[PDB]
């Protein structure tokens, strides 16, 4: 860890040993990261196979993503039947639920109908679209369930019917399992002592829902890449790591009441009796993590949020260096996405500007599929003070999201990280974005921390729902670029970029429109597809094949190779420097591995020998050693 | 293969001698076709093989 | 365009309801202004009651630290108002009739 | 055409070859007269205005202009009059009648039972959890190696419907799919003549809930009827229940015939497209087209039509312009003997189980599948 | 340049007698028995389509 | 309180029942014991329309100000070149690019021709 | 110039490594994703995010069946028993060492 | 048309219908003597 | 690959009559006329109305490629043979290309002009729900360069811009490489069983 | 009531002089972040646009009004007991809202675009 | 690794000059351009192979198996 180049060798290692992967069985295996949907926002989608799933649903609805402060995934689906009916789907053990929204609001806080009305018909209380779908489900709700007069006895209800499948005890009443429903489930990025929180987001999503029927709202893509994030190695580590502690802890009361199906001996103050249990359970989970690594198949009971089981970890190649140190910099859609052959997820968006590379992707059938990350794409990897912003958006103009009682999209709601905290207008929300930018690259402001987006969201006619969205979490993508006022840095992510205003080169910056401009117009590439010669010169297809033929050559996997132990290693002799090549050659330190070497090259049709891309080497410079590898 | 995608197969180790020698009397180590640039316009590969002798002079 | 101050009050006399809108109480009604003892910006709990209607409210644990509102009171001849530094009461109401339960487990 | 025999393409066309004294002007009438209308296309607005007392609700329709979809559509206005009172209302009150139908029964599911289940397919999950991702550079270093050109699941829907087809019997479960089938039982005007008014007298007595009817006749913009319903009834979706109706409500369709359309010549053909055959349809129009000339790419409508020989000069011709579309010259000999074999029964059979069925070897059958 | 991995000194094989197969006596797969060419489905076809007969005896 | 076709309670926000549903002339709330046996609110209208983008039709398009269809003829590929068509002698032929293949092939060019409109098919 | 290949600093660089930084740092800051994902795993606030975990999973409990054997009452009859929840409240990964 | 763990054991009529079993890998598609196979090499002076 | 101090003036000059194409196409496709600028605000309503429609915005996509594709053939007719420094023996370029020996007259064209429009899925460059097609581009520009067209050529380089689009028109023909497999595979098996 | 602790109730409460009259009085509900002190502002200068400069210690404030429910209460005689301003509810006349505001700088665009 | 014996286009020996070249670059102070001509590489095809060597050899033999550390 803490550990010197020095010391790597004295220690049979490179110098500058890279890790990021695990040993397992000596072959060396590392976590794939993944493309998920971004955290803690209520997408927009509209998707034809809602219809599949049943009569008289909708293919409109909103989805969110919610994240546990331990990296756990929940997400929850919001419907629209053609009844004006609306629901809510989420997926428990591996079966899947569905609720009426009055149902969780009415359990969430002590409502009156006239509060889920205000929430939802902030004003515009004489829209007809929108206080006619609202009277079809206050009036369906009390139709239907007429003996549900208050908060606790809707808790009573819901936690009656869901007793058998959360698997809860029975010294629980039915508001202590009811209330954990609504602590395990829905919009579990608020967590416990947020029930008020929980209630001011489902009001945001049902005109969010509401306004997309009508047509207010264009759906959010959700392969835009706006709206998404990525799972991290690691992450996804520890959250089947918790999942094994938890059968665990689930085979210990298996174990117990296996023994009084007999009848043997139990007291469970006997400190001897707990070891007679705790012998018999199969607590050896480091082989159960290992064989996650070993194989890939994520296997768990209680299932997570991720809609494959396979392929979850990949064998490190050696063959060169450019192999190794561009699986670090892979990402994947998932491979739930190979098994179509609608090519839209494939397609190259302008949203991946600096964030995905548009060259460095594979030929063929992953094409489009297996793309890796910009040369200065930093991965979030711990989430920032979000505690001393809204004390700041309280500075600012923001009245309230407790006082105020107003949503749809003629206004601006600030949320951060998922947590609606007030209400703004447009002509102001556009000022609150663009200070909080100021106070955040001039680092005077204690609260702001430079990992920040400021996710603003103009109106439109017809375009994407207005707000204001600001993101400190896990797992998103940043990327530097330089910010006009200040000649500053500004860490700027895929959600603000949309909206932005980032020119290429100084000289291309006019006036009154571009508030950012790029540090070198390098950083959007990969690392490899940067390392070709005046690669702006050649057509496209030739670019990308660069980045598989390097990947592939011989070269040097390293110097160590006299500790290791490895299936097959390619190893070419006589490495050169290029002559030709870019100044971040030097900056990752590609001498160390030098792959490949410099040849007098004539191009002359002469021999006869060379057509249809075959190439003629020298004889005399192969006897002399040239390309020469073990 | 070159940096440019311009990949070929072997065809011959061809012998020393039989082989265009320059005014320099430098004799090629690869000779790569012509014919294999108009249809891939691999023209970071023309202009690396003049910054290469510039570089190497 | 400027407007003077008349004077400067701090004590809480004026607090400001947050109900559903068109919360109509019946007017026979007293309330009672609770107020935690911690010496800054305090959370404040208000109850009130009739015979049919019952209910409580509180201020914002959040917005009440860095967000403050204060009452005004202009006279249009003297040009100057007043203040009165007023909480607000996030409320809700609950009936009395119904807070009935059940059989807690299936049983 | 080659597989599968499909009596149902999903494009069929119709080359309707116009005559040569009839003109442009006439010909683009012409289509007009056979695409279809649906109401829905002749309407702008729909302004229902919905009251209580019985739930009157009353809608007001607001057409285009008459100029404008008499020129557009070749929709006289007494024709919507002959839609609207007596398809529209049918239709209409059928769908009210359902949804209050649909008010008494079925109005809550059971909470807590799961759903199945969600987004996998019907088979494997994916199509392959590890050789999804080979490169072509790496997919054709196991496809070199080896002969590995087949594939085993060749994945098409017409192999699934070669898959899915040949029921098993009348016998079954379902005979006919029978089902329940029971358990039925601006403006302010005024002012109509003794006409309009005793119109409205029968369109009330045949239908179930109108109550209130008028028409623009003068200008052809409006329409305008009151439908008074039930005061136990709740509240009820009306502009979604029209909006249905209207997108339904056919106008005028010449059956199986979508919409027509007259596209630039190739090499003096003035010619029409229909989307959809109808040839029995097409003959009582003469004075329009020639007749014995219309040319159709649904093999099996030539061949129910016209007989065995024109149902080959079909496929023989319509092989060439999968072709010639990507300029590529086959011999008309290779399809000659193609087109000859798939109607050697006097049928118009594929290459497939179906078709291979009436053969004389054995062993060509077993090693097929 | 650059020299790639993927090298050709695995491809060929030549078969003359070979083991066999115990059930149908035919040749066997493997360029480690070294034997087992296979003239298959759609190889057939081009000697049927020749016309020549013995070719495909 | 009247919002819409809604009515609700002035103390508990309660949604009352449907005044038309009901006996004659006696509606309360369910939390509350609200006091409207008056049915004082008993006319309400809402006026509704349908959505601007519900019937479409080649009539609605030409209401947009936006051109929404292209002509007979108002679409001619100026991306020309002189390569020969040989059928009729026929220089001016459009053109077309993409990459079809493995990325270790030549670019894929599109061509079409102009004058007799006979198609050609260039590989490399 | 234009570039430089560092042909002495290369060289002094492999007779020695460096023994107080390493040299390349954008080379550590490609895998900063991945062991900086790792790393939150036990490190942060709240003692990493599987500490922080251990307690979103918090009791699985059970019930004997023997009585209390109480006076005649309503809670004799409706009785389960004596009631153990088993919890995890701290896990700790170690670091690779042997044992004999 | 039996019962079987996961995959049950072949039968005589399943050893036939693929384009693996019998009827089309040993009777229409079988393996050669006197056959090779290699890389091959451009050449004009053939 | 190198034109003539002649002809490199030509297509700079012919070129430079391309940048007042992308609005006389947006403006002609939102029935405004007179040359209504750029940024005139009612031109910004007509182009966000055209962003919202699918059979819409082709339309654009059709009207303005036909616009910049006669700007790039003026270009070839100009240069490709005169304007070039080396005649048609001794310039082995064009040489490969007219004999037919590798190449065509596409592939010097992009060599030596200007690559052109790069056309996706048959249409142009697809916009961001912002109006942009980029991050550095305003929102409805109305440009040919903003629309995607390349004016760079392979000799001298394409701009960052321009190198990102040609990257997605490079990665558009790359999808139908793997569905070109098992078409016509078991379509000629069940031909050739029973014509046999 | 007051089930957590801490809970003083109030009982000393001052007299609000809301008048009724009719020289005229006007209800208004202006707000503040906290980090002024109201003792220390003497002025407040107010314009029914958003034309309100105002600048308290090196810092850009802005009063913005928003014309287009939030209740009035005032204690009866000295219990507190907190009654529904009204004259048979009590809708104010106008609102206020200080925020603090910053100067976002000029881009010296002569700079920032060498060529 | 180890400079290479020969040139590989040309022929001419080039191994001897790889300790004399690192005297020029350290000691004489010289660039590139004069440190290659005076050890007499004049053509570009053996002056790119004195020019270009990486000397893997020195990060190879930090890992001895034969001697303690």
């Amino acid at each position: 860890n803490k550990m010197s180049p020095y010391e790597l060798v004295q220690h049979k290692e490179e110098s500058d040993e890279i890790g990021g992967y695990f040993i397992v069985n000596g072959i060396e295996k590392l976590i794939r990261m993944l493309i998920v949907q971004r955290r803690n926002h209520p997408m927009a989608i509209i998707r034809p196979s809602f219809a599949n799933r049943g009569a008289s649903y909708s293919h409109y609805g909103i989805q969110i993503r919610s994240v546990r402060p331990d990296q756990t995934s929940q997400t929850n689906v919001l419907h629209y039947l053609n009844d004006g009916q609306v629901t809510f789907r989420f997926s428990w053990r591996k079966n899947e639920y569905l609720v009426p929204v009055v149902m969780i609001l009415k359990a969430l806080c002590h409502t009156s109908d006239r509060e889920i009305f205000d929430g939802i018909i902030g004003n515009d209380v004489k829209d007809s679209f929108l206080t006619d779908r609202l009277e079809l489900l206050l009036r369906g709700f009390k139709k239907r369930y007429p003996h549900l007069q208050n908060r606790t006895q809707v808790l009573q209800y819901l936690g009656d019917k869901f007793r058998v499948v959360f698997q809860a005890s029975p010294d629980q009443s039915d508001l202590e399992v009811g209330q954990e429903v609504l602590d395990r489930i829905v919009l579990v990025h608020l967590g416990k002592d947020g029930s008020q929180d929980k209630f001011r987001m489902l009001l945001f999503m049902i005109r969010k829902l509401y306004s997309l029927v009508a047509g207010e709202c264009s759906p959010d893509n959700p392969d835009a890449t706006q709206h998404q994030e990525v799972l991290l190695g690691g992450f996804l580590y520890g959250m089947i790591l918790k999942e094994k502690i938890d059968e665990y802890l689930q085979n210990i009361i298996a174990q117990v009441r296996m023994d009084i199906n007999r009848g043997m001996a139990i007291n469970f103050k006997d400190k001897r009796y707990m070891s007679r249990v705790l012998m018999r359970v199969n607590e050896n989970i480091g082989s159960k993590m290992q064989y996650f690594l070993s194989t890939g198949n994520l296997v768990s009971q209680s299932g997570l949020d991720l809609q494959q089981v396979s392929g979850y970890t990949v064998v490190a190649e050696k063959i060169n260096f450019y192999r190794f140190i561009s699986h670090f910099r892979m990402v994947h859609r998932g491979s739930f996405f190979a098994q179509l052959k609608t090519t839209t997820v494939r397609k190259l968006l302008p949203e991946s500007w600096g964030f995905l590379c548009p060259v460095h992707t594979p030929d063929g059938s992953p094409c489009g599929l297996l793309n890796h990350f910009a040369h200065k794409c930093r991965i979030s990897t711990q989430q920032s003070d979000v505690s001393r912003i809204p004390s700041i958006l309280y500075s600012l103009g923001v009245a309230p999201a407790s006082h105020t009682f107003a949503a749809g999209p003629s206004l601006c709601c600030v949320q951060i990280d998922g947590k609606i905290i007030g209400w703004v207008s447009h002509e102001q929300g556009k000022i609150i974005a663009d200070t909080l930018r100021y106070w955040k690259v001039e680092g005077k402001t204690p609260g702001l921390p430079i990992d920040l987006e400021i996710g603003y969201v103009p109106p439109s006619t017809r375009g994407q729902y207005p707000g204001l969205y600001l993101f400190g979490g896990h797992s998103r993508m940043l990327r530097p670029v330089r910010y006009l006022p200040l000649d500053k840095e500004d860490i700027v992510g895929p959600f603000e970029q949309v909206y932005m205003n980032i020119a290429v080169t100084p000289q291309e910056i006019q006036n009154n429109v571009h508030t950012h401009v790029e540090f070198t117009p390098t950083n959007i590439l990969s690392i490899l597809a940067n390392l070709t010669p005046f690669s702006d010169f050649n057509q496209s297809p030739r670019n990308m094949y660069q980045c598989q033929m390097g990947k592939q050559t011989m070269g040097t996997p390293g110097v160590a190779l006299c500790h290791r132990s490895d299936n097959k290693l390619y190893r070419l002799q006589t490495g050169q420097t290029p002559i030709v090549k870019a100044n971040l050659y030097d900056d990752y330190g590609m001498d160390n591995f030098p792959n490949g070497f410099n040849a007098v090259v004539a191009v002359i049709s002469y021999t006869g020998y060379d057509m249809d891309d075959a190439m003629i080497i020298n004889k005399s410079a192969d006897e002399r050693g040239f390309g020469y590898g073990t | 293969s070159s940096r440019h995608g311009q990949k070929g197969v072997c065809s011959r180790k061809w012998p020393t001698i039989d082989m265009p020698f320059s005014e320099t009397g430098i004799q090629p180590d690869i000779i790569i076709n012509p014919h294999a640039f108009p249809s891939r316009m691999t023209i970071g590969m023309f202009v690396e093989s003049l910054a290469g002798k510039a570089g190497a002079l | 365009s400027e407007i003077e101050i008349e004077s400067v009050q701090d004590q809480p006399s004026v607090a400001v309801g947050s109900f559903f809108k068109g919360f109509r109480a019946p007017s026979d009604t007293t309330f009672d202004l609770y107020k935690k003892k911690k010496s800054e910006k305090d959370e404040f709990v208000l109850h009130g009651e009739n015979e049919r209607l019952e209910y409580e409210g509180y201020t914002d644990s959040s917005s009440q630290a860095s967000n403050q509102y204060v009452v005004g009171l202009f006279n249009p001849e003297k040009k100057s108002i007043q203040l009165y530094k007023a909480p607000v009461l996030v409320s809700k109401v609950v009936s009395k009739s119904s807070k009935n339960l059940r059989g807690p487990k299936i049983k | 055409i080659v597989m599968t025999a499909s009596a149902a393409i999903k494009t069929p066309q119709m080359t309707l070859p116009i005559w040569n004294d009839v003109s442009d002007e006439q010909a683009d009438t012409f289509c007009k007269s056979i695409s279809k209308v649906l109401l829905s296309e002749v309407i702008d607005k729909v302004i229902v205005t919905e009251t209580t007392g019985a739930r009157s609700y009353v809608i007001h329709m607001r057409f285009f202009d008459n100029n404008e979809y008499s020129e557009e559509y070749d929709v006289s206005k007494e024709e919507l009059q002959n839609v609207i009172s007596n398809q529209f209302i049918h239709l209409l009150e059928a769908a009210i009648v359902k949804e209050i139908k649909k008010q008494k029964r079925t109005t809550g599911p059971d909470i807590g039972v799961a759903v199945p289940r969600l987004q996998t397919d019907v088979a494997n999950s994916s199509s392959n959890s590890k050789r999804l991702e080979e490169d072509n550079d790496e997919e054709q270093s196991h496809k070199k190696t080896k002969q590995a050109v087949s594939y085993d699941e060749p994945d098409e829907d017409e192999i699934e419907t070669m898959r899915e087809a040949e029921k098993s019997s009348d016998e079954e479960g379902i005979d006919s799919d029978k089902e329940s089938d029971s358990d039925s039982e601006v403006e302010a005007n005024n002012n109509m003549n003794k006409v309009q008014r005793d119109r409205q007298s029968a369109i009330i007595s045949h239908h179930r809930f109108i109550t209130k009817y008028n028409f623009d006749d003068e200008s052809g913009k409006w329409c305008e009827f009151k439908l008074e319903l039930a005061a136990d009834t709740e509240k009820l979706l009306m502009v979604n229940i029209v909006e249905e109706i209207c997108r339904k409500s056919i106008i005028r369709q010449i059956p199986h015939i979508d919409r027509c359309v007259h596209p630039e010549p190739e090499n003096g053909k003035r010619v029409l497209v229909t989307e959809g055959v109808n040839f029995q349809a097409m003959w009582d129009q003469e004075a329009f087209i020639d007749v014995d000339g219309i040319t159709s790419n649904d093999v099996a409508a030539v061949l129910k039509t016209y007989g065995v020989e024109a149902a080959r000069n079909t496929i023989v011709n319509e092989i060439n312009n999968v072709f010639s579309r990507y300029a590529i010259s086959v011999s008309f000999r290779h399809l000659d003997l193609i087109a000859d074999m798939m109607t050697r029964q006097g049928t118009y059979l594929a290459f497939n189980r179906q078709g291979m069925e009436t053969s004389t070897s054995s062993f060509m059958k077993m090693s097929y599948e | 340049y650059q020299r790639l991995r993927h090298m050709v000194n695995d491809k060929f094989q030549v078969r003359s007698t070979g083991p066999v197969n115990s059930l149908t006596m035919q040749p066997v797969k493997g360029r480690k028995r070294h034997g087992g060419i296979r003239v298959g489905e759609m190889e057939r076809d081009a000697l049927i389509g020749h016309g020549t007969s013995f070719l495909l005896q | 309180s009247v919002v819409g076709s809604l009515i609700f309670c002035l103390d508990c926000g309660d949604l009352l029942e449907n005044p038309n549903a009901v006996l004659g002339s006696n509606v309360e709330c369910s939390q509350c014991k609200a006091i409207y046996p008056k049915s004082q609110f008993s006319n309400l209208k809402v006026v509704t329309t349908t959505a601007d983008d519900a019937f479409p039709s080649s009539l609605r398009a030409k209401k947009s100000v936006v051109k929404t269809s292209l002509k007979k003829n108002e679409l001619k590929d100026g991306a020309t070149i002189k390569e020969k068509c040989p059928q009729c002698g026929n220089e001016e032929m459009n053109y077309h690019t993409l990459q079809l293949r493995s990325a270790d092939e030549g670019a894929t060019v599109f061509y079409t021709c102009t004058s007799c409109g006979y198609k050609f098919r260039t590989n490399n | 110039r234009t570039a430089d290949f560092r042909t002495l600093e290369r060289e002094s660089r492999f007779i020695n490594p460096p023994k107080d930084k390493s040299a390349f740092p954008l080379l550590q800051e490609a895998v900063q994703p991945h062991i900086g994902s790792f790393n939150a795993l036990t490190e942060g606030p709240d003692g990493g995010l599987l500490n922080l975990g251990v307690k979103d999973i918090g009791e699985k409990v059970i019930f004997d069946g023997k009585p209390l054997n109480s006076e005649d009452e309503i809670s004799n009859s409706g009785y389960l028993g004596n009631k153990l929840s088993v919890s995890v409240e701290q896990v700790s990964i170690a670091k690779p060492m042997s044992n004999d | 048309k039996a019962q079987s763990g996961k995959v049950p054991i072949p039968g005589v009529k399943q050893a036939l219908e693929k384009k693996e079993g019998l009827f089309r890998k040993h009777m229409m598609g079988k393996r050669v003597n006197y056959a090779a196979r290699s890389v091959i090499s451009p050449d004009p002076n053939i | 690959l190198r034109l003539t101090a002649e002809g490199n003036k030509w297509r700079t000059d012919i070129l430079k009559t391309s940048v007042d194409t992308g609005r006389e196409a947006a403006a002609e496709v939102t029935n405004l006329d007179k040359d209504t600028p750029a940024d005139d605000p009612e031109l910004l309503k007509r182009l966000q109305e055209i962003l919202r429609d699918n059979n819409k915005s082709g339309i654009l996509d059709a009207v303005t490629s036909s616009k910049v594709n006669a700007i790039t053939s003026q270009v070839v007719s100009k240069c490709v043979p005169d304007g070039t420094m080396k005649k048609f023996p001794c310039n082995s370029m064009q040489a490969m290309a007219l004999s037919g020996a590798k190449g065509s007259n596409v592939n010097v064209s992009q060599i030596m002009c200007l690559l052109g429009q790069q056309a996706l899925e048959g249409r142009r460059v697809p916009v961001m729900v912002s109006g942009k097609t980029l991050p550095s581009f305003k929102p409805y520009e109305t440009d040919a360069m903003a629309g995607g067209y390349v004016k760079g050529r392979f000799y001298s380089g394409i701009k960052p811009q321009e190198y990102y689009f040609h990257c997605m028109a490079g990665r558009e023909g790359l999808i139908d490489t793997a569905v070109k497999t098992s078409r016509s595979g078991y379509l000629q098996r069940c031909l050739t069983k029973q014509l046999e | 009531f007051s089930i957590p602790d801490g809970f003083k109730k109030c009982k000393h409460l001052k007299n609000f002089p809301l008048n009724g009259d009719n020289k005229q009085q006007q209800v208004w509900l202006i707000k503040f972040p906290s980090n002024v002190d109201i003792s220390k502002l003497k002025s407040l200068p107010v314009d029914f646009e958003s034309s309100t400069t105002m600048t308290i210690d090196k810092h850009d404030y802005k009063i913005m009004d928003d014309t287009d429910n939030m209740t009035l209460l005032v204690p009866s005689e000295s219990k507190e007991s907190l009654k529904i301003a009204s004259t048979a509810p009590l809708q104010f006349d106008k609102v206020f809202s200080v925020s603090e505001t910053a100067k976002i700088p000029a881009i010296d665009y002569s700079k920032v675009r060498v060529p | 690794m180890i400079v290479p014996v020969r040139c590989f286009s040309c022929g001419k020996v080039v191994g001897d000059k790889w300790e004399s070249y690192l005297n020029l670059l350290q000691e004489d102070e010289l660039d590139e351009g004069t440190a290659l001509s005076r050890l007499g590489l004049k053509r570009y095809c053996c002056r790119r192979m004195i020019l270009t060597h990486v000397d893997l050899i020195e990060k190879f033999l930090r890992y001895n198996p034969l001697e303690k550390r």
